[PDB]
């Protein structure tokens, strides 16, 4: 499974969750930004790496992260 | 952890083709396997040498088997220029009865290849001159392989297992391979060539058997520990002397001629037993230098310290730089790859110009294939060089332990770095293919008085300084009365000036504008490859498009396509992408060498200094015209010897042009279509029945980067080696 | 009439003019001194 | 934005014409060639003598001199 | 002579060149009558053959054995309209070009929005710059003495 | 030719068979 | 706290685009929990289009 | 030129110099660069137990502490230079 990392630095905006094809993300309660809610990646085995998140995120510097990794049925996409 | 790949549960639990594949990929990166420490990186490496050993004695083991089996070396010996040597037998039951005929020669019974390797003149010159020697020797290289698997297998044991600290000691190892592993080696290889090659080329026959009951000298070695050297030099070869006979034959063992032995047109034995005992006393004295158990010696971790400008301008110096190298394996691989790279051109270069081998000057297709043979492995070997050089830089480097050091210091200043051989490149390809182009169109319009033909005056130059004197430049020792004329008037220039103004063999050949062109697009490929390999190491940790791409390590397919996209991100790829310049690169040399040869050899230099200064002259003289013997190596009329190499040179455009496949097209489209195929077979009467236990998916994207390369790389080798030895050898030059 | 001058500014109109006043330059300049190896 | 688009095709097909019909007219070897149709070349464009370009003017027949051309108008 | 060459103006093969040239030109003026436009104009060829081949002679090129004309770059003195002397010439207009557009790029630098003055030229503007082409290397070198050429 | 007869299909036809067998076993075992 | 609206800030985190460039204060957060509080708005986009970032108040420093 | 001669004259004075008047500062620079350390520390404290310096053949009772590697190193040097003086006297050379 890839791994898929979310950094403080973001917004909230929840642009990656929105462009996720998997639903690997979610937005969670946070403190730290106005917004006041952070990303997260908890089903990162459906993740498939298309990195759809990160084209959509605002920070300099991505605040979502995709680490392709260790692949399986599903991260390979595979329908057979 | 429980199927193929046991050093990658990550890939033994992929469930695609792709398992396979990276399997193998990646069983040499020994720092990716699971659960690696630094010990087992280090004994697995050194192992792995062992293996390499043996590998190499037992290759060379079979060359001297096949030679003494089916070779004609014996009759080689007897008539050197008169005997094309074989390099083994052929029994291939493809073959028809023409094929059986036309491969059929040298004194064989049967169809046998010819060797190109130039391995005849090497054991004929050394002192080889039987079959039975070649046998023995065969044998004593197997004895060594099975040894060096030995010593493999034992240091893989617990007992036998060396420590991480030993395989650091820097000190102990430098000094040993100094003194030892050069110095000993390159005294004994004098020796030898006292005891044995140079009595074999005055006719006589020393042996083991024999060896203790013969002097080399018939002063013995009274005159060595006396300091009455100059009796060794005494009494020289004849110029008149003739290899492996005594017309002729002196008895002097040491001797600084210069220049060449003038039947056999390579060097004077007795000249290289000299240089190989003097730089064997310089190996060995400079091996003294670290120091190990005996408290003298040199600290290499001290001596860099010490070497930092008072004045700052280098920073930090060179602090820190031991530990740096010495704790990064391939910093090591780098430099060890990056001199090896050097040294191997100056092989090449220095082979053809200056032969050591008796009768290897007038073997003109060897002496075509050597030359391109090392000039190919030295390209891979300087692309290495620099792609170990980014993988230091994302798995080894530590910034905090380098803070401020030179090496530190290239990492700040590399946009200063890369835009400067961006720079140069720009200005050598501009104005190399803007000159060329405007030779073309002179031509073109029939007015050749109007090219542009900058004659290469620094070389010539250079070429009169060493006493050549086509030029009238009267330089240093082509001068009359230049002290360095004087100086070496009495020993080697009489033998070296007589070499450099024959103007038919290949020491420093006459130049012209024709060379002054190559030589630039020459400098073109250079700068230009080692750009892509420079800004490769120098971005590798990252560039403002990935700034955290050392998290993603040497190769990964890419960074997706948002930032604007960012295929070929990597360092990986920018390798990759070098690879074609170096391919490039060599190619524009080896054609040069090539075509100025066989221009040469012909005996009409004229035809390379009027076609090379415009592109269709080298399309039209050196490829077109050069090509028709090798394409009717089989024609609707029958067949020849050259059907082999006909055949290999369209086997090598077609594995070429299959790389574009993989360079061109890309995975998406792939993958979609085998998806096509998985429905198609699980959905097909009786061939549903069978079922794949590995689920097939496309090529990955680096896989298929890989594949193309190597596709591209193997065609081009065997494309222009078929046109390189059938040109040559159809006529030889 | 200044939205024309604004576009015969445009980077490929005054490009063209620009190569083309230059191009004729150096033909003159080729059909009055041709052949013209040295300086 | 179709229907006028193909309008400006069509008058760049016409103007196109033009330099072929006006080439054959002003600077071809069409008349001599009706005389001589096996051997003479057909030649509908000649080159301004610059640069050494003048060897591009080929003797192709008919006391003409000028560049052999392969589009057929000579036939039509 | 340099190189072992010999001047274009005693060579033997440049002479034959010329020759075969001329006699190349020759065997089609031959097709034409002497009136005609293709006479004139391969006439007009042979006339320009024979100044080129005098020009070469009397400027003072080495030839080589191919009979050709071959440049001396090395900085010798009689070889100064080879290399030197256009090269210098190629080193003023490409500063003068490189200047001008610097100063186009810095004159619109702090404009509203300055990618506008990079696809539309500003004419009048550059029309104003183009002669500071002229002096690059002093106004250059003054920008350098006085801290304005690099940033830091 | 005694020789040869019998290494060439030895080590192009059987060599090669019995290995691309063995590995066969060896990747696909689990 | 933080530098004022208007303030002309060089850029100091590594990995962005405008490091060791300059842009200019839009607004500081004033909720002490934010982490990057500092708005700052640049005249060159960077790679994904954007010209604003909100960066800490070690990573800027007025100029 | 007497070969023992040449020898030992060279060996003799390379051995007067290293003990009289090269001793001092050859010791001073071996102590300043002292042993070739891995990572902050000796191969020998690393774990490298083939690189224990051999304090048994540094012994020595000569009163500057002149022991067998300084005969050894010094030695070295004066045979050098005599088997130059030697082979280079043989010869003829002109220059
Ligand atoms: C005298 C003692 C001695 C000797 C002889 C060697 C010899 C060697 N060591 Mg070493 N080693 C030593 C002490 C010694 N070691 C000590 C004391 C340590 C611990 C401090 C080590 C630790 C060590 C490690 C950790 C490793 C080695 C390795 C090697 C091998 C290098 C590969 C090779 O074959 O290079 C051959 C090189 C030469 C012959 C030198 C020539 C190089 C030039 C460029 C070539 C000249 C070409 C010449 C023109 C040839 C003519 C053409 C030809 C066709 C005739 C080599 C056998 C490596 C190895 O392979 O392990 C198996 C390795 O990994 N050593
Ligand atoms: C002393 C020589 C030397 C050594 C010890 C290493 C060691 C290493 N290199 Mg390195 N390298 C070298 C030379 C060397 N290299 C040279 C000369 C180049 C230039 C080509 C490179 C380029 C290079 C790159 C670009 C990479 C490495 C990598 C690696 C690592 C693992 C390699 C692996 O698993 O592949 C194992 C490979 C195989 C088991 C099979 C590979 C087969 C090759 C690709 C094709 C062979 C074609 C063949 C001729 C077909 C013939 C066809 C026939 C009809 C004739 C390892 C640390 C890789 C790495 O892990 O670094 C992070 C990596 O990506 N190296
Ligand atoms: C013949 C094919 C070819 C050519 C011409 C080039 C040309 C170039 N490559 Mg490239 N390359 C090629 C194949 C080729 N490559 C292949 C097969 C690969 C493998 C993927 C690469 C991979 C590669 C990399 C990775 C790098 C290069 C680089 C370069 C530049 C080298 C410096 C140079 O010569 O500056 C001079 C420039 C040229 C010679 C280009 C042509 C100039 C033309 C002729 C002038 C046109 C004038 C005329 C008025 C145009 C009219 C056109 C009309 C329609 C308007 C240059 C732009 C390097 C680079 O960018 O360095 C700065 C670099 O990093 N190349
Ligand atoms: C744009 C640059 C340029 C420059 C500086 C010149 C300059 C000149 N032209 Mg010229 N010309 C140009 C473009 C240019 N022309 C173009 C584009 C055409 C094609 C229509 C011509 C067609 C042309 C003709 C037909 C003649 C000139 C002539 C002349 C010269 C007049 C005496 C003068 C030096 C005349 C000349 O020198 O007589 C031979 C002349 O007869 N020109
Ligand atoms: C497809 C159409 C076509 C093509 C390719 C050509 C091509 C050619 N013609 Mg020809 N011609 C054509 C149509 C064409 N013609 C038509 C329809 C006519 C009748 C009106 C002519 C009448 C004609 C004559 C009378 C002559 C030629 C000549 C030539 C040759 C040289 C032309 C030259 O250098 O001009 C010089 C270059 C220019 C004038 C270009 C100036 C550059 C400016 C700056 C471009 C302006 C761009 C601007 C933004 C857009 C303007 C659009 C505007 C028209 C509304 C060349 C082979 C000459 C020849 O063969 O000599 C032996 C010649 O004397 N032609
Ligand atoms: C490869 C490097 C190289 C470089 C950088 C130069 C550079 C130069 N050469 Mg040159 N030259 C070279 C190799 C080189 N040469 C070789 C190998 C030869 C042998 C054929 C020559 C033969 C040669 C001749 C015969 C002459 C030059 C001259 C010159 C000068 C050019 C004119 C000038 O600016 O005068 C400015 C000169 C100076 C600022 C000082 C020059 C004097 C000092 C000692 C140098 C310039 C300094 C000419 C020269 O010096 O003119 C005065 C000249 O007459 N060169
Ligand atoms: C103001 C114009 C200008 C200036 C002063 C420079 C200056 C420089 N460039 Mg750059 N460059 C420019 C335009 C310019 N460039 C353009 C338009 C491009 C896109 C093709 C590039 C692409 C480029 C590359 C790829 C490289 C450089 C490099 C360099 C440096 C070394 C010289 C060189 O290689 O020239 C090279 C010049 C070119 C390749 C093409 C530029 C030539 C155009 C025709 C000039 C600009 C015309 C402009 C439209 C004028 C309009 C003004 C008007 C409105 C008044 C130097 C800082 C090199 C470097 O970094 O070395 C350190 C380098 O690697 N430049
Ligand atoms: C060292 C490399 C080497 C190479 C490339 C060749 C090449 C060849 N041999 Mg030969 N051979 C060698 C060594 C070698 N030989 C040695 C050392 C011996 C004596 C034991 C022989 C004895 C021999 C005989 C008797 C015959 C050949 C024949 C042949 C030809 C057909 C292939 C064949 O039957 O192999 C035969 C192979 C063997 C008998 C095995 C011995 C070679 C070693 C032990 C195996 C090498 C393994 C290899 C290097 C694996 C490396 C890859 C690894 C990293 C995975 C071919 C030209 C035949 C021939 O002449 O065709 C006309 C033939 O009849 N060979
Ligand atoms: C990235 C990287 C890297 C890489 C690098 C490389 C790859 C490099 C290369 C380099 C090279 C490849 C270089 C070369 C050089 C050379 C030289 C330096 C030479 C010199 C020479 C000389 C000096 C000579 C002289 C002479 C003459 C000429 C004559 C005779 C006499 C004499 C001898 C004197 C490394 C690994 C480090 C690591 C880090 C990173
Ligand atoms: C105790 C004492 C003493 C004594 C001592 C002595 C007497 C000493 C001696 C010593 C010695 C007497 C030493 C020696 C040494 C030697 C050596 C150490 C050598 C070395 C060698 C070498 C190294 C060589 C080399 C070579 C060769 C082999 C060949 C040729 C070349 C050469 C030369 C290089 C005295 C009385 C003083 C004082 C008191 C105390
Ligand atoms: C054509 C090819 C396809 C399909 C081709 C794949 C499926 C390869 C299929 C190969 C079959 C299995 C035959 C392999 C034959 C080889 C000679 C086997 C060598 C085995 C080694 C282990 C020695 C994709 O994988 C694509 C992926 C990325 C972009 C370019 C490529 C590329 O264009």
């Amino acid at each position: 499974s890839h791994s898929v990392k979310i950094y403080d630095t973001c917004i909230g905006c929840t642009q990656c969750v929105r462009a996720c094809p998997t639903d690997v993300l979610e937005m969670i309660p946070w403190g730290g930004c106005k917004a006041k809610q952070i990303a997260s990646a908890p089903r990162t085995e459906d993740c498939v790496g298309c990195k759809r998140c990160e084209s959509a995120c605002p920070t300099d510097f991505l605040s979502v992260r995709v680490y392709l990794w260790h692949e399986t049925t599903r991260s390979m996409g595979l329908a057979y | 952890a429980l199927r193929f790949p046991r050093f990658s549960q990550g890939l033994a639990q992929d469930p695609t083709t792709r398992r396979i594949w990276f399997g193998i990929a990646t069983a040499h990166d020994f720092e990716s396997h699971d659960d690696i420490t630094e010990g087992r990186l280090y004994q697995n490496i050194f192992a792995s040498h062992f293996g390499q050993l043996a590998i190499i004695f037992l290759w060379t083991s079979g060359n001297l088997f096949h030679v003494a089996w089916q070779g004609n070396f014996e009759a080689w010996v007897q008539d050197p220029l008169h005997v094309r040597p074989i390099a083994h037998a052929i029994w291939d039951p493809h073959f028809g009865q023409p094929a059986v005929e036309a491969f059929t020669r040298g004194g064989a019974l049967g169809p046998v290849n010819i060797a190109y390797s130039g391995v005849y003149q090497w054991w004929y010159t050394i002192g080889l001159r039987t079959n039975e020697d070649l046998y023995t020797g065969a044998i004593f290289l197997l004895f060594l392989s099975f040894i060096s698997l030995l010593a493999g297998w034992l240091h893989l044991q617990p007992k036998w297992k060396p420590s991480v600290s030993w395989f650091k000691n820097a000190e102990s190892r430098l000094n040993h391979h100094l003194s030892g592993l050069f110095g000993v080696s390159s005294l004994a290889w004098a020796g030898h060539l006292v005891h044995v090659a140079i009595p074999g080329s005055r006719g006589e026959y020393v042996r083991w058997n024999n060896f203790l009951s013969v002097l080399p000298h018939p002063q013995g070695l009274g005159p060595l520990f006396t300091g009455q050297w100059n009796l060794y030099a005494q009494n020289p070869d004849s110029s008149n002397h003739l290899f492996s006979t005594s017309q002729g034959a002196g008895t002097a063992i040491l001797t600084l001629l210069g220049g060449f032995h003038p039947q056999t047109q390579s060097l004077w034995l007795t000249d290289m037993a000299h240089h190989h005992l003097a730089i064997a006393i310089l190996f060995l004295i400079g091996g003294h230098m670290y120091r190990t158990n005996f408290g003298i010696g040199h600290s290499i971790k001290y001596i860099l310290e010490a070497h930092i400008p008072p004045g700052g301008r280098l920073g930090r110096g060179h602090k820190g730089l031991y530990d740096t190298i010495n704790n990064s394996i391939h910093f090591q691989l780098g430099l060890a790859l990056a001199s090896l790279g050097v040294i191997t051109s100056l092989v090449a270069q220095h082979m053809y110009s200056l032969p050591a081998y008796a009768f290897i000057a007038q073997d003109f297709t060897t002496q075509a294939a050597l030359y391109t043979h090392h000039q190919y492995i030295a390209g891979f070997i300087m692309t290495g060089a620099f792609a170990h050089g980014a993988i230091f830089f994302i798995r080894d480097y530590n910034p905090e332990q380098n803070a401020d050091n030179v090496l530190a210091r290239m990492l700040e200043h590399k946009e200063a770095i890369i835009s400067h051989l961006s720079w140069a490149s720009l200005f050598l390809g501009f104005h190399t293919l803007g000159l060329y182009v405007h030779n073309d169109v002179m031509l073109a319009f029939g007015t050749p008085e109007k090219q542009i033909l900058i004659e290469p005056i620094f070389a010539q130059w250079i070429q009169s300084a060493h006493g050549k004197t086509s030029y009238g430049f009267d330089v240093l020792l082509s001068s009359t009365n230049s002290p360095a004329l004087n100086a070496g008037r009495s020993i080697w220039l009489p033998g070296w000036l007589n070499a450099i103004n024959e103007n038919s063999n290949s020491l420093f050949l006459t130049i012209g504008p024709g060379d002054f062109l190559v030589h630039h697009a020459i400098a073109l490929g250079l700068h230009t490859t080692t750009l892509i390999l420079v800004k490769g190491a120098l971005d590798a940790r990252g560039s403002k498009l990935m700034p955290d791409k050392k998290d993603f390590g040497y190769s990964f397919p890419c960074d997706g396509p948002g930032r604007g996209g960012t295929c070929d991100i990597s360092a990986w790829d920018a390798f990759y992408l070098a690879v074609f310049w170096m391919l490039n690169t060599i190619g524009w040399v080896t054609f040069y060498w090539h075509w100025k040869h066989i221009t040469l050899w012909q005996g009409n230099v004229s035809q390379f200094n009027e076609s090379s200064t415009y592109l269709m002259g080298w399309l039209r003289d050196y490829l077109w015209l050069n090509s028709s013997q090798l394409i009717n190596g089989y024609n609707p009329f029958g067949m020849n010897s050259l059907s082999v190499w006909a055949w290999m040179f369209l086997f090598g455009h077609l594995v070429w042009a299959t790389g574009f496949m993989f360079l061109i097209s890309w995975r998406g489209y792939w993958q979609e279509l085998i998806e096509t195929l998985a429905w198609a077979h699980e959905r097909t009467p009786l061939a549903n029945l069978i079922r794949w236990r590995d689920k097939p998916v496309a090529l990955s994207i680096v896989q298929a980067r890989l594949v193309g390369l190597v596709h591209f790389s193997v065609g081009y080798i065997f494309t222009y080696a078929a046109f390189l030895i059938a040109s040559t050898s159809g006529k030889f030059g | 009439m200044r939205d024309l001058k604004t576009y015969l500014s445009v980077a490929p109109v005054a490009s063209t003019l620009w190569f083309a006043a230059l191009a004729g330059l150096l033909i003159e300049i080729n059909r009055f001194f041709p052949d013209a190896l040295t300086f | 934005k179709v229907f006028s688009a193909h309008f400006g095709q069509l008058s760049i097909i016409f103007l196109w014409l033009s330099g072929m019909y006006f080439h054959g007219a002003r600077f071809s070897n069409y008349e001599a060639w009706l005389n001589d149709p096996t051997h003479i070349r057909p030649s509908a464009q000649v080159v301004w003598p610059i640069v050494g370009q003048e060897i591009l003017n080929g003797d192709v027949g008919g006391g003409f001199r000028g560049i052999q051309i392969t589009s057929g108008f000579f036939q039509i | 002579d340099i190189a072992g060459l010999t001047p274009c103006k005693d060579s033997k093969q440049f002479a034959k060149r010329e020759k075969q040239s001329i006699k190349k030109l020759e065997s089609s003026l031959k097709l034409y009558a002497p009136d005609s436009a293709p006479a004139l104009a391969i006439n007009a060829t042979i006339e320009k053959t024979k100044r080129r081949f005098d020009n070469y002679g009397k400027q003072g090129l080495l030839c080589g054995a191919d009979g050709l004309p071959h440049l001396i770059v090395s900085g010798d003195q009689r070889h100064w309209g080879e290399f030197i002397t256009p090269g210098i010439l190629f080193l003023y207009i490409a500063g003068w070009i490189g200047w001008v557009g610097r100063s186009y790029l810095i004159a619109i630098r702090d404009d509203k929005k300055p990618t506008q003055k990079e696809i539309i030229i500003d004419v009048p503007l550059a029309t104003r710059l183009v002669f500071r082409g002229f002096s690059w290397p002093i106004a250059a070198y003054r920008e350098l003495l006085n801290g304005e050429l690099v940033a830091k | 030719i005694n020789l040869p007869s019998l290494f060439v299909p030895l080590v192009g036809l059987l060599f090669p068979a019995v290995a691309m067998a063995s590995l066969f076993l060896h990747v696909e075992k689990r | 706290i933080g530098p004022k609206r208007g303030a002309k800030v060089k850029i100091l985190r590594q990995e962005s685009y405008w490091y060791k460039g300059t842009g200019s204060v839009v607004a500081v957060d004033q909720d002490p929990n934010t982490r990057y509080p500092v708005v700052v708005r640049f005249n060159k986009v960077n790679y994904a289009n954007v010209s604003t970032n909100n960066y800490a108040l070690d990573e800027v420093e007025e100029v | 030129l007497n070969p023992s001669l040449v020898i030992s004259l060279s060996t003799g004075l390379s051995l007067f110099l290293g003990r009289f008047v090269f001793f001092n500062f050859q010791r001073e620079n071996v102590a300043k660069q002292g042993l070739p350390e891995q990572n902050g520390v000796t191969h020998f404290e690393a774990g490298d137990t083939r690189a224990k310096e051999y304090v048994s053949l540094l012994k020595s009772n000569d009163p500057v502490g002149f022991n067998i590697v300084d005969v050894l190193a010094w030695g070295s040097i004066g045979h050098i230079v005599a088997y130059y003086i030697l082979a280079t006297s043989s010869n003829g050379y002109d220059p």
